[PDB]
RNA sequence: ACAAUCUUCUCACAUGUUUUUUUUUAAAUAUUUUUGAGAAAAUUUGUUUUUUUUUU
């Protein structure tokens, strides 16, 4: 019934979305998961949010997977406060992940009003002068 | 800190010393043709 | 009847999980077998022999004595009980001398799997007091593993009176 | 039933997999 | 004359002004109430003399103890230990040292086996006369007391009067030195500008490594309260490509002078000596003074020092600070930054741990420096109870502290 | 005269250091730093399409780089025989400590390990044999905190050879190649005299127009010099660049 | 299968020279300047391979 949030944490390089959803719903059904990524990178911040179907089957998980040495790690797997979890707790949660290509995306970027902007410059840089 | 006091040998800085007599005992046998070198074994 | 504190303990062993990465950086240190001992040393006579400055070696510890002294020296840095010596006395002791020193200890699984480690039939205890600096990260992931597996959780039925 | 080692190992040589293809 | 070849082996050819005027009445059996300085050439004015007694005699190690020598605390008995050595360096008669945090059931031994010249503390020494089965001293007849002023000073006063009635008197030779004259030793002789850093226990050698490494092309002199805190400061600095001078030498006068002199020469460089050791030395223009342990005698110490002084002090010994506001005496306080301090501490470890001879240095340094800090005569500003003995350790080089019989 | 048929050199990097002098306004730690002279540079399009993760030696008459800095060399194994060319060859005061390539990817895989090694080196030269494994084994840790090695040149060897590379390195200054149409580079710290800073300035403007920019100085849009915290005078601007 | 492929380069050219070696946890947390015009050079700083709402 109540729809348990099990977080994990510690999550050894190589644990995301995908083998966390596959592994952890092993254990249950795993709703939605949103493992935090960098805005600019989307570099995993080794921490996510699973959302168990049942509170009972997260609470089991959190005993069986907390203090997990995983790879180095010990997988710090608490279940999170229904009362604390948020409506943006997993706003587009599940999403095929979007680093834009920013670095190309400026890169392909590279007229009058830019060299008026650059005199403009030039003028400030004089009066700052 | 540790329970004895007991001042450390010098035994447990140096190369072990029962396994330099064996190895004498060994080269022993090897200079009188009782055990066949490694070479040897190798060769048969 | 009841089964007194400092036996009931041996009941309570590491889990599946931690006490196989144990075993993972025990197999990395296993004594040198009689055979490679043979081979090595050999190796050394025909040099002699013929004619002619290592470094120490590194490997598991083990031995009841042997280990108990190292623990009172400090000496130790993971210390693992079998869960099943015959006559318990040899071991009721191991887990109260490891909590007095701060020495971290886990009890695992049968004394077979630690006798494998050494190439004997059985061993009670295995102690670990020196790795290779490659495997202090190891190690270290290992300790804190035990500690929060076994010394973290437990700590408070090894003081009740279990069985009955 | 399989232990999670497993899903990151297997992510791992396929990032692995990946990057060699990329040379 | 053999005592005349170990003096010349020693290094010493002229005599002092109060060998002069002790020397000659001493070889006369003659009881004197001497009063010099602190580092006025003393050393030569006891010893000498007893010890020709001791070959006039011909005295033999069945007969026990002839000579007794009372010293202050360890790092001075210890000295004149050294310095008996060498004095000794010709003659069959045997010698030996009994001191407070010493191995007792060792000492026991050696006494039984019959040690002629004995140099002791109040503490052990009634220890000793007391309760140690065979150990014969009814064959006393020369008993030297050293810096009584200073041995009142410590809190030997029950025990002064009560060894004096165990000790024989009758045909006994007595000595007894003393630089200020207080009331107390009349009583005993007739029955008979600065600089501190508060830096942690762990981190001291790791800042006074980066210190160093800072000022290497100065002139720097570092003051310790043990010799054999001043062997292993050495090795281990010249152990890690620091070379560094050490007065301790191997506690051969001769070479004790000598590097002095190098040191004092050479425009750059650094040596260590103890506090003891630099008493009665003319220090030179040296840039930097670094008191890395508590002085012993902290008054001496305050008179010394009256071109930039600087002091290693605990946290728990910011007490002191209080006790230089009662002496009037102008001071800074110096800060350091954690980012600039080596951390070669795990380093340090693992060299300490591999060799023999280091880790065997480390634990006499670390036993030593632990028995002079317990036996400060400012026992409300340096306690040993308020010390961390892991902290120590850590900046002796130890992953545990070791087990020393405090 | 290079840059825009002019040489505004000199009179600019004397005013400079007036400017930085003049605006000037017990501890136990000193030290001889100093606060260096960035050099940035501005091109009308990308001089780089990626991060390189290989430092650029940059030669200038004045050295960068104290001769006093640790430094800490990289070699292929076996460290044994390049530890003892540099005791031979006398460098051992320079390169206080020699890593493997092995050793330094298995003794120091952790990242508290790795940011302990960096801390205590303030110099990193890695030999250009093993320069691209570096990229890994050091991580964020080096290659991003103000630790790019030095890709110095020992294949050869022999110890005047090292003793050689040694120099070069530690007289010449590093540069990162990354993917922007800006640059900024250190040609000099305020301790540095006004001829030697023009003259570093002039040789990493030189170079920069030969081996970095592609189209050289016409590429060069402005280029400015400032320090840590200071503003930045035109040092040279292109008066073609609107067309 | 708790193992798998992150570079002990080079490339030419004429020993020199030249050209290369895409590779870098998570956050927190930084330089005034260039500039780049979020993006972009860019001190960086600290730091458990740490890590809980906050998906790139």
């Amino acid at each position: 019934k109540k729809k348990g949030v099990l977080y994990v944490g510690r999550l050894p390089h190589g644990f995301y979305e995908k083998q966390m959803r596959m592994y952890f719903s092993q254990f249950g059904p795993v709703l939605r998961l949103r493992m935090s990524r960098n805005r600019k990178t989307g570099s995993s911040k080794h921490y996510a949010f699973i959302e168990f179907e049942s509170l009972d089957v997260a609470n089991v998980v959190a005993e069986t997977m907390h203090n997990y040495l995983l790879y180095g790690k010990l997988l710090q797997c608490k279940v999170i406060p229904e009362d604390q979890v948020h409506e943006n707790m997993f706003k587009g949660a599940d999403v095929p992940f979007k680093r834009i290509p920013h670095a190309t995306i400026a890169r392909l970027q590279h007229a009058d009003k830019l060299i008026t902007r650059h005199n403009r410059k030039l003028k400030l840089k004089k009066r700052k002068l | 800190t540790p329970l004895s006091s007991a001042p450390e040998p010098k035994r447990r800085f140096a190369p072990s010393k029962h396994e330099q007599k064996r190895i004498l005992q060994l080269a022993y046998a090897i200079r009188k043709g009782r055990i066949l070198t490694s070479e040897q074994r190798a060769e048969r | 009847l009841k089964v007194p504190p400092a036996i009931a303990q041996f009941q309570k062993t590491l889990d599946k999980n931690t006490a196989t990465q144990v075993f993972k950086l025990l197999n990395k240190y296993r004594p040198e077998t009689a055979a490679e001992k043979k081979q090595r040393l050999v190796a050394e006579a025909e040099a002699v022999a013929n004619g002619k400055v290592s470094k120490k070696p590194y490997n598991v510890k083990y031995g009841l004595n042997h280990v108990v002294a190292l623990i009172e020296a400090k000496k130790a840095k993971l210390v693992l009980i079998a869960s099943d010596v015959d006559p318990i006395e040899l071991v009721v002791f191991l887990p109260a001398l490891c909590k007095k020193m701060g020495v971290p200890y886990a009890i695992v699984k049968n004394k077979a799997r630690l006798g494998t480690v050494i190439h004997q039939k059985t061993a009670a205890v295995l102690a670990v007091t020196e790795v290779r600096e490659e495997d202090k990260n190891e190690l270290a992931s290992i300790v804190s593993a035990v500690d929060a597996n076994f010394s973290a959780k437990y700590d408070e039925s090894r003081r009740k009176w279990g069985g009955g | 039933f399989k232990r999670a080692e497993t899903f990151i190992n297997n992510y791992r040589q396929r990032e692995r997999e990946r990057i060699r293809l990329n040379r | 004359e053999n005592i005349q070849k170990a003096i010349k082996e020693m290094g010493f050819e002229t005599m002092t002004e109060i060998q002069k005027r002790s020397i000659p009445p001493l070889l006369a059996g003659r009881d004197v109430l001497g009063a010099a300085k602190t580092g006025s050439g003393k050393t030569l004015a006891f010893l000498i003399p007893t010890i020709e007694m001791l070959y006039a005699l011909k005295f033999k190690p069945r007969n026990g103890t002839g000579v007794i020598i009372i010293s202050p605390t360890r790092e001075l008995a210890l000295q004149i230990f050294g310095v008996a050595k060498e004095l000794l360096k010709y003659h069959h008669q045997t010698f030996g040292i009994v001191i407070g945090g010493a191995n007792r059931r060792a000492e026991a031994d050696k006494l039984v086996k019959g040690v002629n010249l004995l140099v002791a503390t109040p503490g052990r020494l009634l220890d000793h006369l007391q309760n140690t089965k065979g150990f014969v001293f009814r064959n006393l007849r020369s008993l030297v007391i050293d810096e009584a002023d200073r041995i009142l000073e410590i809190g030997f006063e029950d025990e002064m009067r009560q060894i004096m009635k165990i000790l024989p008197s009758e045909n006994r030779q007595t000595l007894l030195f003393s630089a200020t004259q207080t009331t107390k030793v009349e009583d005993l002789a007739r029955i008979s500008e600065q600089g501190y850093v508060v830096v942690d226990s762990d981190k001291r050698f790791l800042l006074l490594f980066s210190f160093l490494k800072r000022n290497l092309k100065k002139k720097v002199i570092v003051f310790m309260s043990s010799c054999a805190s001043v062997k292993y400061m050495a090795e281990l600095l010249n152990y890690i490509d620091l070379p560094v001078l050490d007065l301790h030498g191997k506690q051969k006068q001769q070479r004790r002078t000598n590097t002095f002199f190098e040191f004092c020469n050479a425009e750059k460089g650094i040596l260590l000596c103890t506090n003891v050791a630099a008493r009665g030395l003319d220090i030179p223009a040296v840039d930097w003074i670094v008191q890395y342990d508590p002085p012993d005698d902290p008054r001496d110490y305050i008179h010394r020092v009256g071109g930039k002084s600087l002091m290693f002090l605990a946290p728990s010994e910011l007490g002191f600070l209080r006790y230089l506001k009662t002496a009037k005496v102008s001071l800074n306080e110096f800060e350091f930054p954690a980012n600039k301090v080596a951390n070669v501490q795990s380093q340090l470890e693992k060299l300490v741990s591999k060799n023999y001879y280091l880790q065997q240095s480390a634990k006499d340094g670390y036993r030593s420096y632990l028995q002079a800090y317990a036996s400060y005569s400012l026992k409300s500003i340096f306690d040993i109870n308020k010390l961390d003995l892991a902290k120590v350790a850590k900046s002796f080089g130890f992953a545990h502290p070791p087990n020393v019989n405090i | 005269e290079l840059l825009g048929s002019d040489a505004p050199l000199e009179k600019v990097c004397s005013a400079l250091l007036e400017y930085e002098s003049k605006r000037k306004s017990l501890l136990e730690d000193e030290q001889d730093d100093i606060e260096p002279v960035w050099l940035q540079l501005a091109t009308l399009k990308f001089i780089g399409n990626n991060r390189k993760l290989i430092p650029y030696k940059i030669a200038i008459k004045n050295p960068v780089i104290p001769s006093s800095s640790e430094a800490c060399l990289i070699v292929k194994d076996p460290q044994r025989v390049y530890k003892d060319l540099v005791n031979e060859a006398g460098l051992s005061k320079v390169v206080t400590r020699v890593i493997g390539l092995s050793k330094l990817k298995a003794k120091w895989n952790s990242y508290e390990q790795k940011r302990q090694l960096r801390d205590q080196f303030d110099i990193f030269l890695a030999d250009d044999r093993v320069i691209p494994m570096l990229p890994r084994i050091l991580g964020k840790t080096f290659y991003q905190k103000s630790k790019v090695p030095v890709p110095v040149k020992i294949s050869k060897g022999t110890a005047e050879q090292l003793k050689r590379e040694v120099v070069s390195a530690y007289g010449a200054t590093y540069f990162n190649s990354a993917p922007c149409s800006s640059f900024m580079i250190k040609c000099g710290h305020v301790s540095n005299t006004s001829t030697e800073l023009a003259e570093n300035v002039e040789s990493i403007l030189q170079f920069v127009s030969k081996h970095i920019v592609p189209d050289g100085a016409k590429g060069i849009a402005s280029i400015h010099l400032k320090t840590s915290q200071s503003i930045a005078i035109p040092l040279w601007n292109n008066p073609n660049l609107k067309e």
